[PDB]
């Protein structure tokens, strides 16, 4: 009884959690996309701008000295967006950290009980509440799920050189790809099914 | 005395904010430019008036920042009857700077009404926008002479 | 000749964060004492025998006679806390240095050269190095420890004094390692 009463309440603490920090998540990630945006047309800009040679063409002619006065400043109004994405990810490091641990706090809390609690009292369905089983598996289904999302984030971004002018220009896709393959809203449909808390 | 070269300095600034305004509109009245260009592949004659109108604007600005400089270059004068120049040349650096820029914007409106191909045109659009020629020091330095007085 | 302090917590962004970078914090007696004179470089130095130079601002707000120093600065001088230091009001002459010696931080295989000099002259702008000291750049979040071996003034002033010749940092400046 008393192990059971200790799960449930480890479970319906740890939800909350994963309810705020899967909006904090979301907000963090929905200010990244105008960024990426502007961050492909600097580099679109950028791109259009060897294809010149800037010796040969009347007007600027008589201007010495503006190819390279005009890069130096393209790169760092466009470093300056990299490193507000860089701040953005550190804010997804952190959520990925937190749910993480909280996860493992409640797997270890189950394996220290999960001997004088048949499985059976483990799984079985009430009429408020999904099985004790299932919830455990949708707990480790989010953790590994933020864990993919970050990861994969990270390994797409940190690839990115002034100097392949062409793969910098197709940023705002990959990621939109990146985020159109899990699966749909788990953390909404898991969080409903919880909802009555138990 | 010294109440002209604070005069100077917030004449400075807000002339530095009517700066980046103008540009703003300009940058916009040249991206229609360049869109009804180019989906032309006889009318357009008002957006390049009304651009050159935003040119006059920028010269009346810069020749009011000359007038600064010389008025701050004549106390400079006076006080050398027998730091100070450290303004004269905070705001010498800053007229050479836009005072280049101006002419940059020039020649980007005459060359902008009638391009070839888009690279230029894109590369124009730049141009006129990062206006690469303030080493962007200036806003770090003005604030650095700012501080100096109120 | 005064003791230092940890930088604080009043950033201004009313300049370019790439400058809140190289900076020390001061107060109002502390430029009207040692006659300082606003963002116009000036020398640090330690008992050791540690000579770099920053940009000096009073920041609104301050115990004065101390220095604000900032926590990459206060291990480059390699000073904590309640410790003293030796400034000095930058008074000789400046110059655009021509080419400049480099020592990698970790001398590994390398990284793109090119693009690294880039990244390093296009952040460190406007600023004095002087030989034996190092930089601290940030390649895409990543940062390194540039050590300058030797410098080549515009006029064969080779090194290898707070009234003395010094030199800053420039797009023309070329980098040798």
């Amino acid at each position: 009884d008393r192990p059971l009463l200790a799960v449930q309440e480890a479970l319906k603490k740890c939800f909350p959690v994963v309810e705020e920090q899967q909006g904090l998540w979301q907000s963090a990630l929905r200010d990244c996309q105008p960024l990426l945006s502007s961050l492909s047309n600097l580099a679109e800009q950028l791109q259009a701008a060897q294809n010149l040679r800037f010796e040969d063409v009347p007007a600027l002619r008589a201007f010495p000295d503006l190819k390279e006065r005009l890069r130096r400043k393209q790169l760092v109004a466009g470093d300056i967006v990299l490193d507000k994405l860089g701040e953005r990810l550190a804010i997804l490091l952190k959520v990925r950290d937190m749910v993480s641990s909280h996860v493992e706090r409640v797997f270890q809390i189950y394996e220290q009980h999960a001997d004088t609690v048949g499985i059976d009292a483990v799984l079985q369905p009430s009429a408020v509440s999904p099985s004790v089983a299932d919830m455990l598996e949708w707990l480790q289904d989010i953790e590994r799920h933020y864990r993919k999302s970050y990861l994969k984030r990270k390994y797409l971004l940190s690839s990115i050189q002034w100097g392949d002018l062409a793969n910098i220009q197709a940023l705002p896709k990959a990621w939109d790809r990146i985020s159109k393959d899990e699966h749909q809203d788990l953390v909404q449909d898991i969080l409903l099914n919880v909802s009555f808390f138990l | 005395s010294a109440r002209k070269i604070k005069d100077n300095a917030a004449d400075w600034h807000n002339l530095i904010l009517k700066w980046e305004t103008l540009n703003d509109a300009g940058f916009t009245t040249a991206n229609n430019i360049a869109n009804l260009k180019i989906s032309l592949l006889e009318e357009l004659e008002k957006l390049c008036e009304e651009l050159q109108a935003t040119l006059d604007g920028l010269t009346k600005i810069q020749v009011k920042m000359e007038k600064l400089s010389s008025t701050t270059k004549g106390i400079c004068e006076l006080e050398n009857y027998h730091p100070t120049t450290h303004f004269y040349e905070v705001s010498h650096k800053l007229l050479e700077m836009y005072r280049k820029e101006l002419l940059l914007k020039r020649t980007v409106a005459k060359e902008l009404a009638h391009t070839g191909d888009p690279d230029l045109t894109l590369s124009y659009l730049s141009m006129w926008l990062h206006q690469p020629y303030v080493e962007s020091d200036s806003r770090l330095h003005l604030e650095s002479m700012l501080l100096e007085t109120g | 000749t005064l003791t230092v302090t940890n930088l604080l917590e009043k950033v201004d962004d009313k300049i370019p964060k790439t400058f809140q970078n190289s900076l020390i914090h001061l107060g109002l007696n502390t430029m009207k004492s040692a006659n300082i004179c606003i963002g116009r470089p000036v020398l640090l130095t330690s008992l050791n025998g540690k000579q770099e130079v920053y940009t000096a601002w009073p920041m609104a707000g301050f115990p004065g006679g101390k220095v604000g120093l900032s926590e990459m600065a206060q291990k480059n001088v390699g000073v904590r806390p309640g410790d003293a230091i030796q400034v000095q009001p930058l008074v000789g002459a400046v110059l655009q240095a021509e080419e400049m010696d480099v020592a990698l931080s970790d001398k590994d295989m390398e990284i793109n050269e090119e693009e690294l000099t880039g990244c390093i002259l296009r952040k460190l702008d406007g600023k004095i190095v002087l030989p034996g000291n190092f930089l601290y750049c940030t390649f895409y979040g990543r940062p390194y420890k540039l050590q300058v071996l030797r410098v080549k003034g515009a006029d064969g002033m080779i090194l290898g004094c707070n009234t003395d010749t010094f030199y800053f940092i420039s797009s023309t400046t070329r980098v040798n390692f």
